[PDB]
DNA sequence: CAGTCCCTGTTCGGGCGCCG
DNA sequence: GGTCGGCGCCCGAACAGGGACTG
């Protein structure tokens, strides 16, 4: 008996038309059950082929969670309704969330099923369940309530959410609460013990209004990976050559980098393994450039209007470096992930884990999700990526193939 | 007109476009008889209705012969209606395959008569389905009808039928959960593990549940005895195989007969193993006409004779046993060709196939082997919903060395080594640190964008040198040519330093084949070597011998 | 500097097969 | 004959985006 918030597509845009990709057996059975249940609870209803819109669907298991979780790839729909959840009913981003000692994530997607959706907008929420070996044609449905994974869901529910959080935000005014998609980010500087207590205080505070999860973060313990130069005592011609190429590639970021004196050490057509002594002027050009790499870049600052972009470099031996930027050579954050899941046995699982860890930091620090430049073939990624996804959101990406230049990020 | 027992599907035209108003084709007198014979009969059953001048629309119509029957099929040329009809989302996500079927105690197959003519069309749409039937006289005004059901030839008819069919089968599938009903258009594979007595009971139960909605299951099309004929296969209680495949034997081959041949060769590759269409598809490249006669090449006539001998012997597939694991094994047939077989018990093939796509100019067997596994993995999940275990002709250490060093992300599912030559291996390895006691070559290339001329050479630490004039070249061709020279005039261990990013990248991807001849020559010299080390330096920065050679090949 | 072109990878349009 | 839809393959032509060099 709740009134529907009317929504419209962005002007001059048709709904998403994305084909459903093949799914494994355990996922199709997990969807048939959840869709049979959600159809019985009036959350969804079957449709027909008169609907020209469609959206992929698949299921996941969150970290250390046995229950299957339905997930919809609403990326093409969120790109076509972007004017609604940024202009009319936007959510502010707390700048202090990234500074908290501990932040916890909660799957609050269950509450969105309590609010009905606009009737004229149910045409664009259509998805299709495939069958093994195409036993039956596509079993189609559409959403009758607020869908999990949409961008307009936390915007429509924002008014009801604030009134649920006020009895808790008043009792705890020093605690930061942020709502991004189907996740609720709660940050506090309390000790790790009483922090988990206030979580269960909110889990029961939300159950009495009609709603469970738990994933711990520590944003204060997030470090950056600076550009480091090797500290050797004996240098060869090849060492200095690799050093210059690395220092020249960095000179695009830090304009105060010079290689004049070092290039003078490479005057003769010398053998690579030949040891070259470091001149007096060169040993200082090496020390000064080490300090500039300690300094932060001049003129770098986040822009809310610009899109976030992130690149990932595979460094071997379970090492992965990443950078987040909006303009070229103006990096907002660098870093390095190590010994993730699938280390030394699966690259795709590591790359999937890295995209999740990076996207999580993007939500905490800026409230946006970056578009990814992924070091993997398009066909290699679109085959295995769903098998290791453990999040309720999905970022946008693209596929690159840049051979190694000169190691700029890892030693 | 009475009301159909099946729910109708609302259809609209695309906003801002009116129904079709196009002139009718002239029809042969043998087809006009076959049309009016079907036009007047469907009018009696309530499937088409006459219209007056209040219907300003018109669309063509014709008829073709039905396969193995004296009856004709009626079709409509809705090429102008379909353009202005709304877009539909199809539900048939793929074709079922017999390899995904599970052994069922009892099997039954039946095909309903006139499938599209048993499902109604939306009411508000039938006005745009106007057409004229030209009489035997060019002066007779003709009888203008309009459709009442799904017109064979409309772009929405198959999508509407498959959805309406599933909605009628749901009350039967909900009451009969253990009855596996493969639903493809109008054909229904019905299997069950019930005793053969209770089987025919559920058969008539469905044959009466389908009749309640206007779906007739003719005893002419009823099939209770194996072998069943399903989706162009033969289904026996233990084995299955494709229905016989007929290839043309033309003496003078045209381009169309190759496509008719190549197409049937790909259809046979699902159970008949070892089919190759590399040289036969090499006839279709750059060809201008469809009916142009093409003489068969010597390598093409051999490939055709081999595939004919493979089709001679009988082959058969098996069914999917969910208790035992799935296995897939690949072989390197030819340069750019691969074939694979999926099975559960040895030599008992579930299905076979081939992968031969050439991606990019520069590739290696390990790159192609990965591309083939992904093509198989997607194919398997479509049919069985799982990833098969792989037996690959690549050493475990060979794959380990590749993916650990490769800068791209790459991975292969649970697999095991099989010693079946030719074994996929990396033909050369670039060293990671410079080689002591090896001559060091500083190479660079340069060319003029207008003259298409350039130089390419090197300087060494032992005083060696060379520069070569080049014609009809680019800046990139020179930079590779500068490396090809350094590899020619060096010993068995060589250090090479270039300032070309384009060259370093292609080589580090350890390619063993390429479309460019210069790359194939560079690959060849690399395999002869024992140790090779590459490095990159920024040009025009006064580096070692890189500047000296940037000024030697400057012109 | 913006303007190229050299090279490489992708996307789509168009034939046949197969099924109904 | 020259209808629709699905899926598959192979080809060329069109599209596109990055890297070196140039007014
Ligand atoms: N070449 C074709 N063009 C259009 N539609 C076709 C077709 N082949 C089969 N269908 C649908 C099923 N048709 C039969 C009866 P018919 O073959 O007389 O149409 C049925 O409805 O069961
Ligand atoms: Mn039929």
């Amino acid at each position: 008996p709740i009134e529907t918030v009317p929504v419209k597509l962005k002007p001059g845009m048709d709904g998403p038309k994305v084909k459903q990709w093949p799914l494994t057996e355990e996922k199709i059975k997990a969807l048939v059950e959840i869709c049979t249940e959600m159809e019985k609870e009036g959350k969804i209803s079957k449709i027909g082929p008169e609907n020209p819109y469609n959206t992929p669907v698949f299921a996941i298991k969150k970290k250390d969670s046995t229950k299957w979780r339905k997930l919809v790839d609403f990326r093409e729909l969120n790109k076509r309704t972007q004017d609604f959840w940024e202009v009319q009913l936007g959510i502010p981003h707390p700048a202090g969330l990234k500074k908290k000692k501990s932040v916890t994530v909660l799957d609050v997607g269950d509450a969105y099923f309590s609010v009905p959706l606009d009737e004229d907008f149910r045409k664009y929420t259509a998805f299709t369940i495939p069958s093994i070996n195409n036993e039956t044609p596509g079993i189609r449905y559409q959403y009758n309530v607020l869908p999990q994974g949409w961008k307009g869901s936390p915007a429509i529910f924002q008014s009801s959410m604030t009134k649920i959080l006020e009895p808790f935000k008043k009792q705890n005014p020093d605690i930061v609460i942020y709502q991004y998609m189907d996740d609720l980010y709660v940050g506090s500087d309390l000790e790790i013990g009483q922090h988990r207590t206030k979580i269960e205080e909110l889990r029961q505070h939300l159950l009495r209004w009609g709603l469970w999860m738990g994933y711990e973060l520590h944003p204060d313990k997030w470090t950056v990976q600076p550009i480091v130069l090797p500290e050797k005592d004996s240098w060869t011609v090849n060492d200095i050559q690799k050093l210059v190429g690395k220092l020249n590639w960095a000179s695009q970021i830090y304009p105060g980098i010079k290689v004049r004196q070092l290039s003078k050490l490479l005057r003769g057509t010398k053998a690579l393994t030949e040891v070259i002594p470091l001149t007096e002027e060169a040993e200082l050009e090496l020390a000064e450039n080490r300090e500039i790499l300690k300094e932060p870049v001049h003129g770098v600052y986040y822009d809310p209007s610009k899109d976030l972009i992130a690149e990932i470099q595979k460094q071997g031996q379970g090492q992965w470096t990443y950078q987040i930027y909006q303009e070229p050579f103006k990096n907002l954050k660098t870093g390095k992930y190590a010994r993730m899941r699938g280390a030394h046995t699966n690259d795709v699982k590591q790359l999937t884990e890295a995209v999740q860890k990076i996207t999580t930091e993007s939500i905490v620090i800026w409230g946006k999700t970056p578009k990814f430049k992924l070091p993997i073939q398009k066909e290699t990624w679109e085959t295995w990526w769903t098998e290791y996804w453990q999040a309720t959101w999905i970022p946008e990406w693209e596929f690159v193939n840049t051979p190694p230049l000169v190691k700029l990020w890892y030693q | 007109v009475p009301i159909s027992p099946i729910e109708t599907v609302p259809v609209k035209l695309k906003p801002g476009m009116d129904g079709p108003k196009v002139k009718q084709w002239p029809l042969t007198e043998e087809k006009i008889k076959a049309l009016v014979e079907i036009c007047t009969e469907m009018e009696k059953e309530g499937k088409i209705s006459k219209i007056g001048p209040e219907n300003p629309y018109n669309t063509p119509v014709f008829a073709i012969k039905k396969k193995d029957s004296t009856k004709w099929r009626k079709l409509v040329d809705f090429r102008e209606l379909n353009k202005r009809t709304q877009d539909f989302w199809e539900v048939q996500l793929g074709i079922p395959h017999p390899a995904g079927l599970k052994k069922k105690k009892s099997v039954t197959v039946l095909d309903v008569g006139d499938a599209y003519f048993s499902v109604p069309l939306d009411e508000d749409f039938r006005k745009y389905t106007a057409f004229t039937i030209p009489s035997i006289n060019n002066e007779t005004p003709g009888i203008r009808y309009q459709y009442n059901v799904l017109p064979q030839g409309w772009k929405g008819s198959p999508a509407i039928f498959q959805s309406s069919m599933t909605k009628i089968l749901e009350p039967f599938k909900k009451q009969n959960p253990d009855i596996v009903i493969y639903q493809y258009m109008d054909d229904l594979y019905v299997g069950s593990d019930l005793e053969i007595g209770q089987h025919r009971t559920k058969i008539e139960e469905l044959r009466q549940h389908l009749l309640r909605w206007g779906l007739t299951t003719p005893d002419k099309k009823h099939q209770k005895e194996p072998p069943f004929l399903w989706m162009g296969y033969e289904l026996h209680p233990d084995k299955w195989t494709v229905q016989p495949i007929v290839l043309p034997e033309k003496d003078s081959w045209t381009v169309n007969d190759i496509c008719k041949l190549v197409g049937k060769l790909n259809w046979a590759s699902q159970i008949y193993p070892g089919i190759k269409v590399r040289q036969l598809s090499k006839l279709l490249r750059g060809t201008k006409a469809l009916t142009e006669v093409i003489p068969l090449t010597e390598e093409a006539e051999l490939e055709l004779a081999e595939n004919r001998e493979i089709l001679k012997e009988p082959v058969h597939g098996v069914y999917y046993d969910p208790s035992k694991d799935l296995i897939a094994e690949i072989q390197k047939q030819g340069q750019g060709q691969w074939t694979y077989q999926i099975y559960q018990e040895p030599f008992k093939n579930l299905k076979t196939g081939k992968y031969a796509r050439m991606r990019g100019a520069h590739t290696n067997d390990v790159k192609q082997l990965t591309e083939a596994v992904q093509k198989i993995t997607t194919e398997s999940i479509v049919i069985w919903g799982k990833t098969p275990k792989f037996k690959l002709p690549i050493q475990k250490e060979t794959w380990e060395t590749w993916w650990t060093e490769y800068w791209q992300a790459t991975w292969i599912p649970e697999w095991e080594f099989v010693n079946t030559p030719p074994l996929v291996k990396l033909w050369y390895q670039l060293e990671k640190e410079p080689i002591v006691g090896a001559e060091t070559f500083y190479v660079d290339g340069a060319a003029n964008r207008e003259t298409k001329l350039g130089k390419a050479g090197y300087v060494t630490n032992k005083g060696r040198q060379k520069v070569v004039p080049l014609t009809n070249t680019t800046n990139q061709k020179t930079e590779l040519q500068a490396i090809y020279l350094a590899l020619q005039d060096s010993g068995l261990e060589v250090n090479i330093v270039t300032n070309s990013q384009y060259a370093l990248g292609i080589i580090q991807a350890q390619p063993d084949k390429s479309e460019s001849e210069l790359v194939n020559q560079i690959i060849e010299q690399l395999i002869k070597k024992e140790k090779v080390y590459l490095a990159w330096v920024p040009a025009h920065k006064g580096i070692g011998g890189n500047e000296q050679v940037d000024k030697l090949v400057s012109a």
